[PDB]
């Protein structure tokens, strides 16, 4: 009866921006990823770690589902050891991650005629980010030296641009909506499984 | 970031064992969701691939070269290592030690896995002679406004030597050249900078010359010509 | 196993479009993810497609890779051509057994401006001519088409002896430069009153002339 609430992270309704990149720990439960294989919906399914034909039969310690939108080129930075805008100062993987990355297209829900401006995206940031590290700061970028006093300035941005989201964009700038799981091999009592 | 910086001894005594080390920087090596490969560059002549290795030990090599190829992660050290053994002139080349891209499942579980390289070191260079290092003796090449003085590295075997200038401070008009082969089977550099006629009596030259193969480290004040 | 076959040479104008072909002799190009890698001359190279139509990131738009299975051919595309794309492009792919890589392509990029080239010419210095060695160094730079012809002469006489050009490799500003030694021995630096550095760039002559102290 306690299926791992799995529609309310995947079908859902609202899903957050990238740079305020939305998790979910689902303990004490069993996993149905059979309704994950034969979806056919989703554009990449990259799994990291383990295949996913061995995911309903082994125990881990706790699975997180990560949670965001991100622009369809965007997505390739969603993987281990990728450099990039999204992977640097919006959301890094970790090199070493157990887990996979599912994404599928959101055009007919997500991108509204005139521009769904509502999702957003860290353009700039000191430094790149931890693994699983989470930025949600408006401090003003110093683009240069010339310093920023909190006012959008001379070589001093906003370090949130945003995501223009038509229905008629390209493959590139369409928006998709991102679900990582990672797993967690802690040396510890298996809390979520599947068999 | 993922900085890849190789090791090598630049020279390599024919029919022996190459030993071609990747310090790594930035990521962990023991990661099994990557793979790490050399390529090579015989010169002027395009890439092939040598062996691939994650850290399970589960590793890849290129038929026409692995009787002789052995590889390891060095994984205290973070590095990891291309031994080439029975080298000939054929094994003249530029060894790029690799990072591939994340070994990842699809949804129907087929394994991708060391299929392309991401990220590249520098390279280093290899060349196989059954001769030894040459240190180079240096020279300063002094000016006679637009003004150009410079260094000459003359007799080094084998490539490379890397030069910069106020301890790589001043980078702005230097321009080093690619180095002539003579009839000895040595080598010969020179490396101008372009800078004004007013800096002449005031603001100081150090060019900076390093030779790897022979630990030769070499500055040199080029100061101007008089009457 | 298989061959990637690659043409050797491209041209195009800039902001034209430009495509790389790739032509797997054997087995279906779709079977296997094809990589693109550029090589700028002297330099390492680095991945500009992977996956047949993802880029690292970094790479800009303009670069996009696809597939062709009529031809069996990988096509890496290149739309709004730069001066500075000027590269040897190579494509690998794979299969469990071994990784192929293409031959090469030398891209060039047209329409570039043809330069007279900066010629430098340096005596040996007095630190070398202790310890007896006497070599006169020719920079020839800045020269496009990539075709000088370096001669020398003593006094106004041919030098036909001691002199090692290398052939001439492309610069950082897509120019090119080459450089031409003499070595001599002091007897002779010190027994001609000039020497001097012809080089004779599409049929015309820049001079530079040197004399001892
Ligand atoms: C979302 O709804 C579809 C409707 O067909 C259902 O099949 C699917 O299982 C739901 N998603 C999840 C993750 O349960």
């Amino acid at each position: 009866t306690n299926l791992c609430p799995f529609g309310e992270v995947f079908n859902a309704t609202t899903f957050a921006s990238v740079y305020a990149w939305n998790r979910k720990r689902i303990s004490n439960c069993v996993a149905d990823y059979s309704v994950l294989y034969n979806s056919t919906s989703f554009s990449t399914f990259k799994c990291y770690g383990v295949s996913p034909t061995k995911l309903n039969d082994l125990c881990f310690t706790n699975v997180y589902a990560d949670s965001f939108v991100i622009t369809g080129d965007e997505v390739r930075q969603i993987a281990p050891g990728q450099t990039g805008k999204i992977a640097d100062y919006n959301y890094k993987l970790p090199d070493d991650f157990t887990g996979c990355v599912i994404a599928w297209n959101s055009k007919h829900i997500d991108a509204k005629e005139g521009g769904n401006f509502n999702y957003l995206y860290r353009l700039f940031r000191k430094a790149n980010l931890k693994p699983f590290e989470r930025d949600i700061s408006t401090e003003i970028y110093q683009a240069g030296s010339k310093p920023c006093n909190g006012q959008t300035g001379l070589n001093c941005y906003y370090p949130l641009y945003r995501y223009g989201f038509y229905p008629t964009d390209g493959v590139g700038h369409q928006p998709y909506r991102v679900v990582v799981l990672s797993f967690e091999l802690l040396n510890a009592p298996a809390t979520v499984c599947g068999p | 970031q993922l900085q890849l910086q190789e090791s090598g001894p630049g020279l390599v005594k024919p029919s022996e064992t190459l030993s071609l080390t990747c310090t790594v920087s930035g990521g962990s090596i023991s990661s099994s969701n990557f793979y790490w490969g050399w390529i090579r560059q015989p010169p002027g002549k395009g890439l092939e691939w040598i062996a691939s290795i994650t850290y399970s030990g589960r590793t890849f090599y290129n038929p026409s070269l692995k009787s002789r190829v052995a590889i390891s992660v060095d994984t205290s050290k973070n590095q990891f290592s291309l031994k080439l053994s029975s080298v000939t002139a054929a094994d003249t080349a530029v060894y790029y030690c690799a990072r591939t891209f994340p070994s990842y499942y699809d949804r129907s579980g087929y394994h991708y896995l060391n299929y392309g390289m991401d990220v590249w070191g520098q390279g280093t260079t290899v060349t196989v002679s059954s001769a030894s290092t040459k240190g180079p003796s240096v020279f300063p090449l002094a000016p006679s406004g637009t003004a150009a003085l410079g260094c000459l590295v003359k007799d080094y075997f084998p490539e490379p030597v890397t030069v910069s200038w106020n301890s790589g401070a001043l980078t702005s008009g230097v321009h080093t050249f690619p180095a002539v082969l003579q009839s000895s089977g040595l080598y010969s550099l020179s490396s101008v900078v372009t800078v004004p006629s007013s800096s002449l009596g005031t603001q100081t030259y150090i060019c900076n010359v390093n030779h790897k193969p022979s630990n030769t480290k070499v500055d040199k004040k080029v100061e101007p010509k008089s009457c | 196993n298989f061959m990637l076959t690659q043409p050797h040479s491209m041209s195009e104008s800039p902001g034209k479009t430009v495509t790389i072909s790739c032509t797997r002799s054997s087995g279906s190009i779709a079977s296997n993810y094809v990589q693109w890698y550029q090589q700028r001359p002297g330099s390492s190279p680095t991945t500009v497609i992977y996956e047949d139509n993802q880029r690292p990131s970094g790479v800009p738009d303009r670069f996009s890779g696809s597939i062709d299975s009529s031809s069996n051919s990988a096509s890496l595309t290149i739309s709004g051509l730069k001066t500075e794309d000027e590269a040897d492009y190579y494509c690998q792919s794979y299969d469990s057994s071994s990784w192929v890589f293409g031959g090469g392509t030398k891209l060039t990029v047209l329409g570039q401006p043809k330069a007279n080239p900066t010629v430098t010419l340096f005596p040996p210095s007095s630190e070398e001519l202790q310890a007896n060695k006497a070599t006169l160094v020719c920079l020839i730079s800045d020269f496009y088409p990539g075709a000088v012809t370096v001669a020398w002469k003593a006094d106004g006489s041919p030098v036909k002896a001691g002199v090692e050009t290398t052939k001439p490799s492309k610069q950082s500003n897509n120019k090119y430069a080459a450089s031409s030694y003499l070595s001599l021995t002091p007897e002779q630096w010190k027994s001609h009153r000039s020497y001097s550095c012809q080089v004779t760039h599409e049929g015309s002559t820049v001079e530079k002339t040197v004399a001892p102290t």
